[PDB]
């Protein structure tokens, strides 16, 4: 089962349970939300630069059942967000044990290495497009 | 009083905008603006041109399926009942803003086409 | 928990989530005319992915007037001490992957719902 | 006028009539889409004439 | 119940199926057999089957037995009749 779970295309749309786009402008209240004891690990580095990271969250909820027999860890999930968008995105997962499915996408400015015109995207349209290329062409 | 051939009507809104209220104070109809032809919709206005304009257009089904007499109060000692010439929802329009009548022709959303867009460049476009 | 529009009080034409870059709080601009309000809820977005509990939700309770449908006798109504329950399956093109009996009480104005 | 929709009428005062059945063919579409209806069956003999 | 787990690799409709595919075929061939040892040295049926003449084991039963499961496109009379096989079934009649 488990050597030959490296098949299979795995892919974020069945592994995840829910999602939900919010708006945070300050991280460490999650008033939208109700874990804020996670925000307590962005103390340190958010890979950078608090200040310059967009006020969107992306939530994304992924069943436990359909990850543990894959075992597929958040771990590991969070290996493949990094590395194939690299640090134009970001993450921060919770525990397993935590019981509460959970994990958080955030988009760094992109501005954020330098600081008025037609957009590339509002973030808040450019988030439903990591929600789309990621929860269906990502190959976890 | 059956002698008399005023046709009573009914002016109907929807319950999405908001009615009369009294804040209408003083203008409540123009019956022939749509010429581009004795029956064609009306355009109605709202105290002057400062106000929500509206257009009202007729019913299919009002006489034929079955009249709808309006029995009224008529404070007075009889009552009344008036057979019904037509029926007209009233929608509100006008725009109550600007309209793109030609948008360049644009591309349906394929391109980036940010939202919040094309509608504040405009506005700034003329002044 | 969206509410999936707030038409615009002015134009009638879906307000959108737009940024307030002054102050940093979430608002609900229009696009067509230039109304914009403040916004309660700060999800603009929830696609779960795979489903809830609802087909308790989504069974109308006239249902029980049907004569194509069983009648146990057994597992009376909660609601209301009456027994006589209709019960069907899912009936969704999202089996669930279940074959979930769901009943619904007979006796008229009881319309209650539920899975056992 | 009179190519959409013949059957709900031809007149000239049927734009509400055809609107409401466009948005029931919508709306039998997005039922089919969500899942709550089943899609129909060709050879269903009801649906035959 | 809500007790039925699925067999690995198969939804809960699928196991279903198979299970009660499965009581079904195996009844259809114990019939059978009974009815293949109910039979007489005299019988001309067997004469035709021992021999090789003409006709199967299967035959023998579905003249005395159960005629058996009718299986369209491989599964189990469909739901038709917007779910009913028939309008003398009541709805989400699974049985036999
Ligand atoms: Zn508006
Ligand atoms: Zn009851």
């Amino acid at each position: 089962k488990d050597i030959l779970c490296r098949l299979e295309h795995t892919t974020l749309r069945k592994v995840t349970a829910n999602t939900a786009i919010y708006y945070d402008p300050n991280p460490q209240s999650t008033v939208v939300a109700e874990d804020q004891e996670w925000v307590n690990v962005y103390y340190e580095m958010p890979d950078f630069d608090v200040a310059r990271i967009s006020p969107w969250l992306l939530r994304v909820e992924l069943d436990r059942k359909h990850m543990t027999d894959r075992k597929l860890t958040m771990e590991q999930i969070a290996e493949k967000i990094n590395a194939g968008f690299g640090d134009d995105l970001n993450c921060i997962f919770n525990d397993d044990n935590a019981e509460k499915l959970v994990l958080r996408i955030r988009i760094m400015n992109s501005d954020e290495n330098k600081m008025e015109v037609v957009d590339k995207m509002d973030d808040d349209v450019f988030l439903r497009c990591i929600e789309s290329n990621m929860l269906t062409d990502m190959t976890l | 009083p059956k002698n008399t051939t005023k046709k009573y009507n009914i002016m109907a809104f929807n319950a999405a905008d908001k009615v009369n209220f009294a804040t209408w104070n003083q203008a409540r109809l123009e019956r022939d603006l749509s010429n581009k032809p004795e029956d064609q919709p009306w355009l109605l206005r709202v105290n002057g041109k400062s106000g929500r304009k509206f257009k009202g257009i007729k019913k299919g089904g009002v006489t034929e399926n079955t009249s709808y007499y309006i029995f009224t109060q008529c404070p007075d000692g009889a009552f009344e009942a008036f057979p019904v010439h037509n029926w007209y929802n009233f929608t509100p329009l006008a725009r109550h803003r600007t309209l793109t009548a030609e948008e360049a022709e644009e591309e349906w959303e394929r391109r980036n086409k940010v939202l919040n867009h094309f509608s504040i460049m405009q506005q700034r476009r003329l002044k | 928990g969206f509410v999936g529009i707030r038409f615009c009080q002015e134009c009638n034409n879906m307000l959108y989530p737009k940024e307030d870059k002054e102050n940093r709080i979430l608002l609900y601009a229009c696009r067509n005319c230039d109304y914009q309000q403040e916004a309660d809820n700060s999800c603009i977005y929830v696609n779960k992915i795979t489903h809830e509990v609802d087909e308790l939700t989504q069974i109308i309770a006239d249902v029980s007037q049907d004569p194509t449908l069983p009648r146990t006798e057994d597992h009376p109504c909660q609601k209301c001490g009456h027994k006589e329950a209709v019960f069907f399956q899912s009936h969704s093109a999202r089996a669930e992957d279940a074959m979930r009996l769901y009943y619904v009480c007979t006796a008229p104005h009881c319309g209650h719902r539920w899975t056992e | 006028q009179k190519e959409m929709l013949p059957h709900v009428g031809v007149s000239d005062f049927c734009e509400t009539k055809k609107a409401y059945f466009l948005g029931y063919m919508v709306h039998r579409l997005l039922l089919a889409a969500l899942g709550r209806r089943e899609l129909d069956d060709r050879d269903h003999y009801g649906n035959k004439r | 119940n809500n007790e039925l787990e699925p067999t690995p690799g198969n939804t809960l409709r699928q196991t279903f199926e198979n299970q009660v595919n499965r009581i079904l075929n195996d009844a259809r061939d114990k019939t059978g057999s009974s009815a293949q040892k109910s039979l007489s040295e005299y019988n001309n049926f067997k004469s035709m089957v021992v021999s090789g003449a003409k006709g199967s084991k299967i035959n023998i039963s579905q003249v005395i037995a159960v005629v058996g499961q009718q299986n369209v496109e491989g599964k189990r009379i469909p739901f038709g009749f917007k779910h009913r096989t028939l309008p003398h079934f009541i709805k989400d009649d699974y049985g036999p």
